[PDB]
């Protein structure tokens, strides 16, 4: 049994639709770089972030 | 006859690099507006893309005027260059900051709590290249120009006598080489007395460095500006927002905070357009400093009052606070 | 002319490590493909900004006539109306600010084919590092690039020189040249190139 | 108040003594980074902040940032952008790959970690500069 409480995540769509891959936006700093950027690779350099 | 003058050439490089935030400026402080700030989308991420853009681009300007060079040449321990006396440019190892007598003018006579009294969401980001490298480039710049005459900047750096370099400027000219040895006396000693004067009308003219004066100038007024505006009523009852949502009922006050939500979003966007403007001309000032430091410094230039009035003979960079200095010989 | 067979075979392997030069790195076009990243997602923000309420009650004006009356529509699309005008207005004056980031860089570009092109440049390192030859354009999409064929100098040797020699009683200063000395006789010689020559 | 005409400094109603008014410390975050393609770990920058004031926060909903086991992580480094958190100083130096601000620009070295130096300009050179010596290419 877990909690859901409100969150903001950046879901990756398939040519079919389905949910392949998720990030969380606040997990840790990766996370959140790959949610600003909309992107789940993220090249070398800096980011700034909230 | 002939006289042999040292005029200077002041151009800005780069201005200060900053940043703003989305929510801080506008509603800081304040829940109840972040909810109603997402009711306009890109208003902010379009901000801030154009702030670090602006300030990447600072960056480069500096990176392609000073770092030109792969190799940072010294120059050598015996200071008699043919009689030309140098110590107005070459770095006085003495002081804690390694900078010519003529930069430590022009570092004392440009002013920048001014930057710490904006904080309202405004930061100030430092540049990439400190004070102490910028300066560390120029001086690997005057290393090669002296020793090596133009041969640093076109592949590898060929040591050769000082005043043989100067009859190789004199050939370019238009008179023969036997013009120079048959002066050099008079040319070495014409040539620091010319030089001398320039110590003396740097500190002299109070607009001489009106060039980096008033880059520093229109970047902190329009600063000051920016944040003269969250005093502003914007037709509202109250220009402070906790006081409109204590004081007035929650239907009106959405509507009443949204004109005091684009007011004060139009007063950023002003902020940002208006740096557009002045990172273009700063750009295209900065290509024009790289212009003169990779013909003017890197060689000898045959363009007609480009590299200073009179016939061109070579020319050394001196740095400056957010901007270079020429010292044009011609 | 004695070193053609050498120069034309050093000509072309650098003509051919081009094409692995610019396939390598991915930032190579990064000057060209920065120039469309930046119109794509600026058009991108555009359509998206039409999205957004604007302070109004909905993102689409046909739902807000529908669930709302005639008098106080106005003042909500007066809401709207001006959301997506400021919006548009905001796309056009960044196209004019990089409408003129690209004609100066158009200009320098045309400078370069008038220049480096059709002529042998003496400004240095305006037609890249090194002592300028010929260049080379070559189309790319929305864009141009250059092959600018330089000349560097190699392999240096240290010498001893003399500004000028006196042998009559009368001082001799070189032509085009410059006097050296490898140890023990005296030879004039270019500049940029090593060739020995009796002082004549 | 100052210049910009902020409440900066106030009287308390009780005893005269004087109070001085400074803003809550705020400043934005900035990721180092290398791809995702290369290693997964990251090193994060609090841009002109004191370092003194993030590790007192090392809990939980009292921040933007949610993370806390990232805020007791590498060794901290005051630079003059802020400190740097997750990537460690070392002395000698190289060319700049991650810019980061006053000389210091971050890079991925050799196990692997993330680590942050001074910038090197270039190679150091002499000239064998005389008054009677020439080079020519041959
Ligand atoms: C600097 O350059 C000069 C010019 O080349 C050098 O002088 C030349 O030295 C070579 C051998 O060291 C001489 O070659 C041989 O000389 C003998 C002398 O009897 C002769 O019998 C041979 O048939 C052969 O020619 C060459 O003649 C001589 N040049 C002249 C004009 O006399 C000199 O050695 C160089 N110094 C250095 C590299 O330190
Ligand atoms: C060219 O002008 C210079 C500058 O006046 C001359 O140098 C002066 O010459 C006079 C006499 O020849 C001396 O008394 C001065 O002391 C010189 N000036 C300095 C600063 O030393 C130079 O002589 C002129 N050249 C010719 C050929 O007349
Ligand atoms: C180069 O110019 C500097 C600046 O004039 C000379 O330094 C001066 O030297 C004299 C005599 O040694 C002193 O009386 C001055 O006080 C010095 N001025 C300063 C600012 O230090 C220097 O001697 C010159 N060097 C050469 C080789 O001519
Ligand atoms: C010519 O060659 C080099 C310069 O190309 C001269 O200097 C030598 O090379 C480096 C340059 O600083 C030094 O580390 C060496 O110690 C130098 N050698 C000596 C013996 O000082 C070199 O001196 C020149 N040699 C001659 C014969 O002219
Ligand atoms: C009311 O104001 C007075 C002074 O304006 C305060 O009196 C001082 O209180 C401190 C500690 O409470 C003492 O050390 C001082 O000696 C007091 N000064 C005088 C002149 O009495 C007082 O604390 C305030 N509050 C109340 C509740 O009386
Ligand atoms: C998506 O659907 C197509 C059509 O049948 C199929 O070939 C493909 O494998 C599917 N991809 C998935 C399930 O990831
Ligand atoms: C990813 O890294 C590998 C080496 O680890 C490299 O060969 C490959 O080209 C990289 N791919 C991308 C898209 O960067
Ligand atoms: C940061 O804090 C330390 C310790 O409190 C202090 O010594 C230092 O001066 C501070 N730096 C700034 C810029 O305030
Ligand atoms: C690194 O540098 C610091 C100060 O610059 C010094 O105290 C320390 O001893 C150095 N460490 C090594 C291993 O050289
Ligand atoms: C080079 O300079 C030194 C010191 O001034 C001097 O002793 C030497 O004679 C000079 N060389 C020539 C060839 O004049």
């Amino acid at each position: 049994v877990g909690y859901l409480q409100p969150r903001t995540f950046l879901l990756k769509y398939n040519e079919n639709g389905t949910i392949t891959d998720a990030v969380d936006c606040a997990l840790d700093p990766l996370s959140e770089t790959k949610c600003t950027l909309k992107s789940f690779t993220v090249e070398k350099g800096i980011y700034q972030t909230s | 006859n002939f006289t042999i003058s040292v005029t200077t050439e002041i151009l800005p490089v780069s201005m200060t690099k900053t940043s703003v935030d989305c929510t801080m400026y506008i509603c800081g402080d304040s829940t109840e507006c972040s909810n109603l700030l997402l009711q306009y989308g890109s208003f902010c991420t379009q901000l801030k893309r154009a702030l670090t853009g602006i300030a990447v681009e600072q960056d480069k300007n500096t990176q392609e005027v000073f770092a030109q060079v792969k190799q940072i040449y010294k120059t050598p321990p015996i200071k008699y260059f043919g009689g030309f006396n140098f110590s107005q440019i070459l770095p006085d190892p003495s002081k804690p900051s390694k900078r010519s007598p003529i930069e430590d003018l022009l570092f004392n006579k440009v002013t920048l709590l001014i930057c710490a009294q904006k904080f309202k969401g405004l930061t100030v980001l430092p540049p990439l290249l400190t004070d102490e490298m910028i300066a560390q480039y120029t001086s690997a710049l005057l290393a090669g120009t002296i020793t090596s005459g133009w041969t640093f900047g076109a592949g590898p750096a060929l040591q050769i006598p000082f005043p043989m370099q100067m009859a190789y400027r004199f050939n370019g000219i238009g008179v023969t080489q036997n013009v120079l040895y048959e002066n050099q006396k008079l040319i070495a000693n014409q040539f620091n007395s010319a030089i001398g004067k320039i110590q003396d009308s740097l500190s002299s003219t109070p607009s001489a460095l009106g060039k980096l004066q008033d880059v520093v100038n229109h970047n902190a007024q329009a600063l000051n500006t920016l944040v003269k505006q969250l005093s502003s009523k914007f037709g509202a009852i109250s220009s402070v927002l906790n006081d409109i949502f204590s004081r007035l009922d929650p239907p009106e006050a959405e509507v009443q905070i949204d004109r005091l939500i684009t007011g004060r979003l139009q007063s950023l966007q002003t902020y940002v357009t208006q740096q557009l403007i002045r990172a273009a001309e700063i750009r295209a000032s900065a290509n024009l400093a790289a212009t003169k430091m990779s013909e003017c410094v890197l060689g000898q230039s045959k363009r007609v009052d480009f590299c200073g009035k009179g016939y061109h003979l070579m020319s050394f960079p001196q740095s400056a606070p957010h901007g270079v200095v020429f010292l044009h010989v011609t | 002319y004695e070193n053609q067979k050498l120069i034309a075979n050093q000509f072309n392997s650098a003509i051919g490590k081009i094409q692995d030069s610019l396939s390598s790195t991915p930032s190579a076009l990064g000057k060209l493909q920065d120039v469309v990243n930046h119109n794509a997602q600026a058009l991108n923000t555009l359509v998206k900004q039409l999205s957004s309420k604007f302070g109004a009650i909905s993102s689409v004006l046909n739902d807000i006539f529908s669930r709302l009356d005639p008098p106080e529509a106005e003042v909500q699309i007066d809401r709207l109306i001006t959301g997506r005008l400021q919006s548009l207005q905001t796309y056009v004056t960044q196209q004019l600010i990089r409408a003129a980031e690209i004609r100066a860089s158009a200009n320098l570009a045309a400078t370069k084919m008038s220049e480096c092109v059709l002529g042998q440049s003496k400004r240095v390192d305006f037609c890249g590092k090194g002592y300028h030859l010929m260049s080379f354009p070559q189309s790319a999409p929305h864009g141009v690039v250059f092959l600018h064929v330089t000349y560097v100098p190699a392999q240096e040797k240290n010498f001893t020189t003399a500004p000028a020699i006196c042998h009559d009683g009368k001082a001799h200063f070189p032509r085009e040249g410059v006097f050296v000395s490898n140890g023990t006789h005296w030879f004039v010689t270019q500049r940029n190139f090593y060739e020995p020559q009796i002082i004549t | 108040r100052d210049i910009a005409d902020t409440t900066d400094a106030v009287r308390d109603p009780q005893t005269l003594e004087i109070l001085d008014i400074t803003p809550c410390s705020f400043g934005g975050v900035s990721v180092i980074t290398p791809g995702t393609n290369t290693s997964n770990q990251v090193a994060v920058l609090y841009q002109g902040v004191n370092c003194t004031e993030v590790p007192v926060a090392i809990h939980a909903d009292q921040l933007t940032p949610t993370w806390r086991v990232y805020s007791t992580g590498s060794n901290v480094f005051q630079t003059r952008a802020g400190c740097l958190i997750g990537a460690e100083y070392v002395n000698n130096s190289y060319e700049c790959d991650i810019p980061i601000g006053a000389g210091i620009c971050a890079s991925y070295q050799t196990s692997q970690s993330i680590i942050a130096y001074t910038m090197s300009l270039g190679a150091e050179n002499s000239v064998a500069y005389s008054n009677n010596s020439i080079a020519i290419p041959t």
